[PDB]
């Protein structure tokens, strides 16, 4: 792994606070709490 | 007692005793059954304080938080003069609570 | 080595009287954590192995009659016989039993005469 | 428990007033 | 779980580093508390015994 | 009741070695502590060394660390003290005693041998 999970599992970090996308891979390796955000996915376009 | 070779050809149900270093004289403080542990009446004197089990699992009160450069949630600004953040006030009269963050300049 | 001081060196008394023998250690034999004195009184008669008389400076052995009385704490200790008998004639030694204060040492000894 | 207690009351609305609700 | 030379060495090193305070959990095997290893053993340790392993 | 029997009297030339034996019986030989003490005639006993039979742990007096060696035999429950480089100062009575421990707390030497004189 790398990034936030790469740093957290290395011990250099203790608790990731960020817009963390909850998925199935992360739940197996690390723990979560209740999500503080509610949204989905969309597209940005120019007008 | 019963002698019985396992798939490793070794004797099982061996009786083990428990000894404690009380001022550098060994004292019997427990025994181990075939699959059970039976402590005796002798006190469990520890190197530190109480005779009760010390919870040797430490804790911390300093958390090393990691966060990422998110445009609407996490803003990045260089300090004004030296490690100082300009106390800008919101349009509602609420001071902007900033935090001193340490990160690389670029990639 | 903790210096064990025994007083008197010897004494002679008539039967039925009361005697007192003192034991002084150069260091405190009391361990603060458990508050127990690592002192043991012994009775040693001629031609026999010494017989453990009093341990902890206050506790008599099961075979020791109530007439024997051990007192004192810290560095100073005392062995007292309320009713002296002829059979008690022996040389009595006090010895420290503190494991942290090795090696085990003995006092000068007190000879009992009748 | 703290996250839930923050969601239950008007704290999230206040944080939205700070950054989310505002328009440019 | 080691030889008695290693056990005495690590007991000496830990006594120098003062890791025998309160809260420390100590647990060693039978081979670890014999010979000169017993000499350097910090007080309050827990040991095990092989019953009738020598008669 | 436990019994400790020592070896007989020895006449040893100066500079030679003697190995004394102390047979023990009547108690758990493996889980007790045995001490060798040097007692010159008319003098108090001098602690020499102690050994634990269950772990072979040995501890000698500094005066006798380089002079005395201790061994045990589990089959015979007999203690051994080998005194080497004997000098006229070693003309004394050696005793073997079993430690008395109550509630895991040692309370003093409760058992004794008959004594052995080395000349």
């Amino acid at each position: 792994w790398n990034g936030m999970m790469g740093e957290l599992l290395s011990g250099q970090a203790d608790m990731i606070v960020a817009p963390l996308t909850i998925n199935n891979e992360r739940a197996q390796y690390i723990e979560f709490s209740k999500p503080f955000k509610y949204q989905g996915l969309t597209i940005l376009v120019k007008k | 007692g019963r002698v019985e070779f396992n798939e490793d050809g070794d004797r099982k149900f061996a009786n083990y005793s428990i000894m404690n270093l009380q001022n550098r004289k060994l004292v019997q403080v427990g025994i181990y059954n075939g699959t059970h542990v039976i402590p005796n009446d002798r006190k469990i004197i520890w190197p530190g304080g109480e005779t009760e089990k010390p919870r040797g699992y430490q804790m911390s009160t300093r958390l090393k938080i990691v966060t990422i450069h998110q445009e609407p949630f996490v803003y990045v600004k260089p300090t004004m003069s030296d490690g100082t953040c300009k106390e800008e006030f919101t349009v509602n009269g609420d001071p902007v609570k900033k935090v001193i963050c340490t990160g690389p300049n670029d990639t | 080595d903790i210096v064990m001081t025994q007083s008197p060196s010897s004494l002679a008394v008539t039967a039925g009287e009361k005697v007192t023998m003192r034991c002084k250690s150069s260091q405190s034999l009391l361990w603060s954590v458990n508050q127990n004195n690592y002192l043991s009184w012994y009775q040693q008669k001629q031609g026999q192995p010494p017989k453990l008389l009093i341990y902890g400076a206050s506790i008599r052995e099961s075979w020791v009659p109530d007439r024997f009385t051990g007192s004192g704490s810290g560095t100073d200790f005392t062995l007292t016989i309320s009713n002296v008998h002829a059979e008690d004639l022996a040389v009595y030694y006090c010895q420290h039993n503190h494991g942290s204060f090795l090696p085990y040492t003995f006092g000068g000894g007190t000879k009992l005469e009748i | 428990l703290s996250i839930l207690k923050s969601h239950e009351n008007g704290f999230m609305e206040d944080l939205d007033k700070t950054w989310v609700r505002y328009q440019e | 779980s080691a030889s008695e030379d290693d056990a005495a060495t690590v007991y000496r090193a830990a006594a120098m580093l003062n890791m025998t305070g309160s809260g420390y959990v100590w647990l060693v095997g039978e081979r670890e508390i014999s010979g000169n290893a017993l000499r350097y053993a910090p007080d309050g340790i827990i040991g095990l015994q092989l019953i009738n392993g020598k008669n | 009741q436990g019994q400790m029997q020592q070896s007989g009297a020895e006449l040893v030339k100066p500079g030679a070695s003697v190995k004394l034996s102390c047979k023990t019986s009547g108690f758990s030989f493996s889980t007790s502590y045995i001490n060798w003490l040097k007692q010159k005639p008319g003098q108090s006993l001098e602690w020499i060394a102690w050994i634990y039979a269950g772990t072979d742990g040995t501890s000698y007096n500094q005066k006798f660390t380089d002079k005395a060696q201790l061994t045990v035999d589990t089959s015979s429950s007999t203690a051994y003290m080998q005194f080497s480089s004997l000098t006229t100062d070693d003309s004394a009575i050696y005793y073997c005693a079993r430690e008395g421990i109550y509630y895991g707390n040692y309370a003093g030497f409760t058992y004794w041998g008959q004594g052995t004189l080395v000349t």
